[PDB]
């Protein structure tokens, strides 16, 4: 499937630039107080809008994730997104070949409300995509 | 001093058990800078999953000493257990004798105050 | 004065554990004035969240006061435990001998009534 | 990125007036039951609404949050809400340059129910920005 | 009297507790009309918030009464312990040797039948 | 400001009219049962419908609500709306000067049910008002 | 106004048949296995519908119920509602002039789950009435 | 309504066809270990969309329910549904004569999940009837 | 008489507290028609609300009956309490000596299986 | 064998137990095909809501017996409790010295495997 | 109802190709560890769309589930998806003859948080048959 | 060695009950490799339900190791349990003198770090 390099093809432009980060590719995720911020790509919707004859054209959303530690403030996560990604993805060579349309959609904050370990970014893109 | 003939005996509990138990340490920065501070010291355990799964397990550590020596102590500080250093993040509010600490880990999260 | 065999004990009870435990605290404002009455006093710790980390925390003071001398004391009026400044939020019904007395902090709010 | 830029901007303009208040900045906040009324300034939605042909011109959600203790009347928050932080804000240059727009949209309250211990108003604005 | 030899001994209990707790009571209209009875005053308190503050706490008294003299009380009627006027608003089942009865405050809410 | 004036108009001519209810204005309220019957005024919403090309012409809801004890028939209640608020806002030169244009939307009922202390009924008047 | 003997209009509309169930006006009931199967009456809604240019007319909705105990085969619901309900209210003279139109909306059940103290039925009215 | 003398017809319908089943009308239910794969009839909805200007012309929903034990697979369901509800209801006289239209509208699975002590299968038909 | 070497205790532990806290319930119609049963009957208080306030507070009978003399008791059928009438509403599984009766009041609402 | 000194106290104490308490269980199919054990066999009630109300009474019968037999026991099997047949639904995973069999009741529903 | 039958037809076409999974049909599945990963379908939907007036013309809703123990990456699931799925299942000539028409929808994934056991890879179809 | 006079004597405790209590660990992989490890092993049930059906019963092993013998286990590491293997999940920060391990069960998951 598409996915897979898709997610290695994100992960090696954020490797390819400066780190600060652990990469943990996918979803299982799984931290633990050591390997903080870190960032995670996957994929979510990957439906069936037809919108062409001759093509099947599915479409997904596709997740760039990064957390930050509790409490940090929201201004290392604005400048860590608006610096270390959104620059970055605004064209990547093997993106173009692989799908069809790169779409932003739009960017939001939420934390461990509850104790508090955690604080996230999630950065959603729309990529549409032809099996 | 204590206009209670019970605030005195809880008191000199307070001091037993810290002396009993639970190790001592000593501050880094804020106002108290080098000084060492008796208390007991416990991690219970905290899983937090956000998304799909992000398990994130982590610890909460804990103090309990009484307040006199605590203090003008405020958020920002930090200090150390021993070898491992943390951070105050709050305090309790006195309990009659004594107080928790609950503490971070590595360095405080910046301080966007002002 | 009661057909109780029993009222009586715990009202014994309240004046001997109230005896032993709290201070005095002096009454200011309301009706009561200046006044010295013995109760038993604990703040336990309350925190909110609200938003997405708003942590507010605070404490809930409770005074447990004897009945007879909290009567006309309605809910404007304010307590000082010492040199701390309290004032009263709420009373409680009576459980036979005594009442919970509910403390806030700083200057009441307002009066907002009409 | 401007999120710091224009979180900072505001707080600037408000401070320009006599003080009485705390001006957390940010979102994590922390108050504790001496550094009360103050002011929070924080963001949230940032979208990519197109709009244009020639830059992203996302939009978001400007808030700013008065917090009063507990059971206070409304009266004062109607005061705070509607004199002391809405006219100031009602022209700031430094913003004019920096955003594309400013639209009023919110004025809510809310009161702490749960051991009833602080009090919050919001005022929500609607921001179009470039970045 | 009771096929059981047991509630027998919870009826001298029932009776031993109203005789060594509670107060008596004097009921007002009903078809008791003004009569005396023996019961277990209580009364825990109650929080009500509504909208967003709207905290109008009061009050859930009880007496435990037993079930001979409560017969046919119905719930229309009122009642006074000491110096204050309650009202029934329900009974609770006969458990064995006695049943709570719950009181209102106050004048009952009309009656609204038919 | 035109809340307090708002909140003070109202309850004044509610107040001129016959006694017999207390008149706690804006939001806390606390009563206990001493203090029954009372009449709770407040505003929600007060957003910015634009509408008008010269000034920003917000508009808000406005509540009257009156506490009743528990079980009382809503005939009372019923009748205590008339007998009491609802005829007297049909003229109020007050806040007719004051604001632009009111208009009502809804009368409905509510209880406690958990130990069943209170019992409530409520006014929602849609206002319009530029400030 | 006219809520109070709209209720009692139609409740003693309702008497002028055989009793054998209480007509509970309004809403408290409190019904204990003594009082059973009965009929309640109250009304929801009075909104403000203009629909009118030169009076208010008001708006509201008409609650009919019913209630069985426990298990009771739903066939007496049906019966009950078919025969003793609905076909009296359909033509009740007294409300005539009391109000401006009436309108069925429908029927529905529902029966406590739990212990299974008690069976609902609710007959459900709009009611157009100038107040 | 004329709901008993639906339920009836369609339940002796039903009966008619070779039984092995419990024929459970209304809905008290109660099975226990022994009454088991059964079936349920009973009716919701009952609303007056009158749409038309000469009766009143009710509109009502049918559940024919079917309970299994526990986990059966939902092959023997499909079953069920196919032969011994499905057609034998699609041209029953009674009916026809009782109703004006009646239409298919749905059919569907769902076992119970805390100690699945059941699996039932429900058909849902909408009728339009005149009472 | 069965492979326990438990039960047999229990067996006698059933009839001990049957007869030392129970009634002499009669049963009515149903198959077993007229028998006595010796039962522990007990009326706990269940209360619902329903719509707004709509309270049909009433009692859930339970009697605690033994397995053997309760056989194919089935439902329908009515009880009686002494003096007062009730219905079996449903039957437990044996426990291993007994199994608690569930009984309503009045007469059991039509059968509605067929 | 048991490398603990605890296990064998444990399997003595499950021995004893299901000796005092359990009863005889025949199985029917399975591998073991025709075989005895003994287990201390107990079933709690429980219902169910399917709707607006539809009360379907059912049972929970669990076993637990030693772990040295129930291997390669699998699912579709079935057993018979004295004159009663049950089936196997689920086996508890061993907790040491033996493991809870959960039942059905009646014939096992199908495959449904492939 | 042909579901049986469909359901067979499909199953066959899967087992057809590599095995490596169990194989459940319908519902109750019931795994243990010792199992995994293993592939389940059924169906849900199934209105009366009708669309068509000669005959009834159903449609229903397939689901194609795959589960994977715990916290594997999702780059297997979504390889496990596209190899084993996808392509199989597009094309299988007994199917054609059994509906009518088949349309993919989407495919998502789903996991077990608490504990953790399981994870979920659903693919949802719509069909179009007629009985 | 510590200044607890508490944890040196509960230092004590663990090291008996660890005798007393469990097995040995035969670790496999990661860098300790080669390893033999005393603890005690558990593993209580879980079970899930996803769907309408999916019961997907399990178990979640654990072991409570002491942490000196166990440090920089890592997570990917396996282990082998007298006759069967197990793969480390969790490791939880030590309580004092020991702390718990989490076990999943077959081939630990991919890696997944990059």
């Amino acid at each position: 499937m598409k996915h897979t390099e898709l997610r290695a093809a994100v992960l090696d432009a954020l490797e390819k630039h400066d780190t600060g980060a652990t990469f943990f590719d996918g979803r299982p995720a799984v931290f633990d107080e050591a390997d903080f911020p870190a960032v995670a790509v996957y994929l979510t919707g990957a439906e069936y809008t037809g919108e062409e004859l001759d093509s099947d054209t599915w479409q997904a959303e596709l997740h760039i994730e990064v957390f930050l530690p509790a409490q940090v403030p929201d201004s290392e996560l604005d400048a860590w997104m608006e610096s270390r990604i959104y620059p970055v993805m605004s064209d990547i060579p093997a993106l173009s070949d692989l799908i069809t349309s790169m779409v932003a959609s739009g960017y939001d904050y939420r934390r461990d409300d509850d104790a508090g370990l955690w604080s996230s970014a999630d950065l959603t893109y729309v990529i549409t995509y032809e099996m | 001093d204590f206009d209670n003939l019970f605030d005195a005996a809880i008191a000199r509990a307070d001091e037993t058990i810290r002396g009993y138990m639970g190790t001592s340490a000593t501050i880094t920065s804020g106002e108290q800078s080098g000084a060492v501070i008796r208390g007991v010291f416990d991690d219970p355990e905290n899983i937090s999953y956000a998304g799909q799964g992000v398990r994130v397990e982590g610890s909460s550590p804990s103090l309990f000493v009484r307040t006199d020596e605590v203090r003008q102590l405020r958020r920002g500080d930090t200090l150390t257990i021993g070898e491992e250093n943390f951070w105050v993040d709050r305090v309790s509010p006195d309990d009659g004798g004594s107080c928790h600490l609950w503490l971070g880990r590595g360095v405080p999260p910046a301080v966007n105050r002002r």
